[PDB]
RNA sequence: GCUUGAGUCUCGUAGAGGGGGGUAGAAUUCCAGGUGUAGCGGUGAAAUGCGUAGAGAUCUGGAGGAAUACCGGUGGCGAAGGCGGCCCCCUGGACGAAGACUGACGCUCAGGUGCGAAAGCGUGGGGAGCAAACAGGAUUAGAUACCCUGGUAGUCCACGCCGUAAACGAUGUCGACUUGGAGGUUGUGCGCGUGGCUUCCGGAGCUAACGCGUUAAGUCGACCGCCUGGGGAGUACGGCCGCAAGGUUAAAACUCAAAUGAAUUGACGGGGGCCCGCAGUCGUCAGCUCGUGUUGUGAAAUGUUGGGUUAAGUCCCGCAACGAGCGCAACAUGACGUCAA
């Protein structure tokens, strides 16, 4: 997520194109995720958790 | 034999010592009953990113057909020459003659 | 695995044809050529137990066309088993 | 999927005009999901980005 | 003392606190402040207000040194990622880029063990 | 004898299948140096800890180990255990097309043999991160814990050992047969076929029920393994195996009239959703039931749930229910019941 800040753009336009970059990126998600070890069983059980209601 | 194609990209102060280079992994290659189907020298490129603080290199392209040893003669020569800074030698199936994107 | 040209051989030695690649004696000699190329590969790789599995499964399928040579003719069965070297 | 549209039988890791299309502007390789290539052009496609990368003609993250 | 035009405004915006630490574009730090060292603790200091009001201390920390725009480096998932750009806004630096600089491992290191609470 | 089971050959396809070697980028830690200055770190809140002997932050250079973001998928491969960056070398299996070939060469398998997660063990390396033990800080009535700061074995590599896991689909292997629907993945022939593997739903049938349902837990056949109430006990003794830890084979006395499975009605939850009240009894709370019908082997269920709305099971609309009673309301009034009150 890189914004270069255009000319005659407000900062708030500036700062949501950064926001929008991010989520799109997905940092936040990625940091909180890597916060703490999951056992491969516990990812292997999210994993097929969020498929059976996916389906 | 086997078809390999392989890419190697040199060290952008040594751009001149690379059609002496060229000329001579050829030779390396022809001298084994090897053939060189594709050869291309894409010249000084800009890097994606920052290899050993360089920001560019000196692409050359070769397809080939050689024996194994040849071939493992060659990446040891890219080992040690420091003018090589990189370099990806792959198996191909066929033999690649037509030019690259 | 086994070249074209190696398996081709080995399909008219111990053939009746070209065509022959069914007969009892050319399974046999082709299994036997694959195990004895393979000591090598074995004998550098200890640990890779999963092509090991491969390797005894062309011993032991061997080891019943061998059985079913001897039962229906010794004499092709001796013939064989002298001809690649075999214990039995 | 543009790959088996176009008659695409191998990707190119040296096609970077391509291979451009297919990632975001992080580097990440997009999802199947989204661009909707086939999972046989997706696995190629993802051995061809990463190719590319190794190669610097791709890069890996937007902050080398 | 020295006049320092364009400038990098560095956010580690961490859950617990927020540390910014504006510097020149060689990464020469000229000034910096903390959530934590701007009257909160605890609970107050990883809020998004502790954040603005740790940027507007680090403003007043360079403003000596001329600092008239800045490129802004956030890291971190803290409550002070977004705040703090718009106090350094709000305290008149020209906002020239935005970048995140949050490190991510390609695999990396195993993380420490989740906690049971 | 035969070619239909089984196998060989030819061409091709996908794949984290295996073994060996190399290499890339991100990140953590450490070291050296620059800038900079009073905090950092951590928690529910703290404190231990780190920091003016200059931390944390930020930039530059370097060292080292381990793991490979995205791709990524009820995806793929493998006998199972398991297998994930990229490149090369060696190598196993599967599948498809079109033939040709062998001629029952097959299936299963006590004993036997091999493979077999993690932890653990031996010898020699390695050690970033993580972390049993351990130490300190908290929490607490206590706290040999959970939380915090650290941290050794170990986790990594080589070779050898161990042989166990909820090693699970809690479902042995092989073959045949028996309505459908929707997907995924991988071949192949001319939108339409035809193979392989795989996921979800469901029919008959089966099942105690839950459910299973052409990948059967259906209908059959072959062979193996295993069970015989709960405990005592997968324990003792003996044997075998192991460096050890222990594994494996495997009783008896004694003791009880149960233990157990699935499902039903309640009640309860420091489960979820939606509402209400100044937040004799529960309680003037909006509930509680019955007949007949229907569903279930049955306890039972349905009605009474659902979409709205109401002070209200109030009312409307839908609905395998159709009606009815006691409450609500209407004309102080306390439903069926609860507390052996
Ligand atoms: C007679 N016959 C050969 C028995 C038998 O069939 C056994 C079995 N597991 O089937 C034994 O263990 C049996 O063979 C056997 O070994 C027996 C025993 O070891 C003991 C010991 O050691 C001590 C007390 C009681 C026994 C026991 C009564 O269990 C013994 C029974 C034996
Ligand atoms: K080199
Ligand atoms: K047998
Ligand atoms: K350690
Ligand atoms: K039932
Ligand atoms: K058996
Ligand atoms: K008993
Ligand atoms: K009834
Ligand atoms: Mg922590
Ligand atoms: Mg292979
Ligand atoms: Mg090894
Ligand atoms: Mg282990
Ligand atoms: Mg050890
Ligand atoms: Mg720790
Ligand atoms: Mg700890
Ligand atoms: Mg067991
Ligand atoms: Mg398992
Ligand atoms: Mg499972
Ligand atoms: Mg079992
Ligand atoms: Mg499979
Ligand atoms: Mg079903
Ligand atoms: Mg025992
Ligand atoms: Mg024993
Ligand atoms: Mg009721
Ligand atoms: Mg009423
Ligand atoms: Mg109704
Ligand atoms: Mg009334």
């Amino acid at each position: 997520p890189v914004i270069k800040v255009r000319e005659n753009e407000p900062f708030d336009v500036a700062l949501r194109r950064f926001k929008r970059s991010c989520e799109k990126a997905g940092v936040l998600a990625e940091v909180r995720r890597r916060e703490f070890y999951e056992k491969p069983t516990t990812e292997r059980k999210r994993a097929k958790a969020s498929a059976v209601k996916r389906h | 034999m086997r078809h390999y194609e392989i890419v190697f990209m040199v060290h952008p102060d040594q751009s001149e010592q690379v059609p002496g280079m060229i000329e001579r992994y050829t030779a390396a290659i022809t001298g084994a009953e090897g053939k060189i189907h594709r050869l291309e020298d894409w010249g000084r490129r800009q890097l994606a990113y920052p290899i050993n603080k360089l920001h560019k290199a000196h692409y050359v392209l070769m397809n080939v057909e050689a024996p194994q040893e040849v071939i493992d003669e060659l990446e040891t020569t890219f080992r040690f020459n420091d003018a090589v800074i990189r370099s990806m030698v792959m198996r191909t199936k066929h033999a690649v003659t037509e030019a690259s994107p | 695995s086994l070249s074209t040209e190696a398996t081709a051989k080995i399909v008219s030695e111990f053939g009746r044809d070209a065509n022959d690649t069914g007969s009892t004696e050319v399974q046999v000699a082709l299994l036997t050529a694959q195990i004895n190329h393979l000591q090598g590969h074995f004998a550098e790789h200890k640990k890779d137990h999963h092509s090991r599995r491969g390797l005894l499964r062309m011993v032991s399928q061997r080891r019943k066309l061998l059985d079913y040579l001897k039962r229906k003719d010794v004499a092709r069965y001796t013939q064989l088993i002298e001809r690649l070297g075999l214990r039995r | 999927c543009r790959f088996t549209a176009e008659g695409v039988q191998e990707i190119d890791y040296k096609d970077i005009a391509t291979l451009k299309n297919y990632i975001t502007e992080s580097g990440k390789i997009v999802p199947s999901r989204i661009t909707g290539t086939r999972a046989k052009y997706q696995r190629q496609l993802a051995r061809a980005i990463k190719r590319a990368r190794y190669l610097s003609l791709l890069p890996y993250t937007d902050r080398h | 003392r020295k006049q320092v035009s364009d400038g990098v405004a560095h956010i580690h915006a961490s859950f617990n606190n927020t540390i910014v630490t504006i510097t020149d574009r060689q990464g020469n730090a000229l000034g910096w402040a903390t959530a934590g060292g701007s009257g909160f603790r605890g609970s107050r200091k990883s809020t998004p207000f502790a954040a603005q009001v740790a940027a507007e201390r680090c403003a007043d920390a360079v403003k000596e040194y001329g600092i008239k725009n800045l490129e802004v480096m956030v890291k971190g998932p803290g409550p002070g990622r977004e705040s703090t750009i718009r106090a350094l806004n709000a305290a008149g630096f020209r906002i020239t880029n935005i970048t995140d600089v949050t490190p991510i491992p390609h695999x990396g290191c195993r993380p420490p063990k989740k906690r049971r609470v």
